[PDB]
C-alpha cells in the first residue's frame, strides 16, 4: 500500500508513436570560468602570397 | 612557474664536469611547454627512482 519500486521500464516499441518512440537526447553544457579557455571552434586559413 | 593559470616550463640539457656545487658559466634555458591548467599551486616535491 503506497509503496512502489520507483524505477520503471520504458515502452520503446515499433508500435509506439512519434510522442512515445525513443529519442537519443544530448544536452551540450558550456562553462565560462576564471580558468583559461580550453575548447574553441575551428579556425580558417588561406594560401600564402 | 604558473602565471594567470598558464603553467610554463623551460629547460635544456648540457654536459658538465661537476668539480664543485655548480659551474661558473652561462647558458640560456629554452621553453618546453605551456599548459593552460588554471589552478593555484603553493608547494611541490620531487620524485626519485
Amino acid at each position: 500500500f503506497n509503496c512502489y519500486f520507483p524505477l520503471q521500464s520504458y515502452g520503446f516499441q515499433p508500435t509506439n508513436g512519434v510522442g512515445y518512440q525513443p529519442y537519443r537526447v544530448v544536452v551540450l553544457s558550456f562553462e565560462l570560468l576564471h580558468a583559461p579557455a580550453t575548447v574553441c571552434g575551428p579556425k580558417k586559413s588561406t594560401n600564402l602570397v | 612557474k604558473n602565471i594567470d593559470g598558464y603553467f610554463k616550463i623551460y629547460s635544456k640539457h648540457t654536459p658538465i664536469n661537476l668539480v664543485r656545487d655548480l659551474p661558473q658559466g652561462f647558458s640560456a634555458l629554452e621553453p618546453l611547454v605551456d599548459l593552460p591548467i588554471g589552478i593555484n599551486i603553493t608547494r611541490f616535491q620531487t620524485l626519485l627512482a
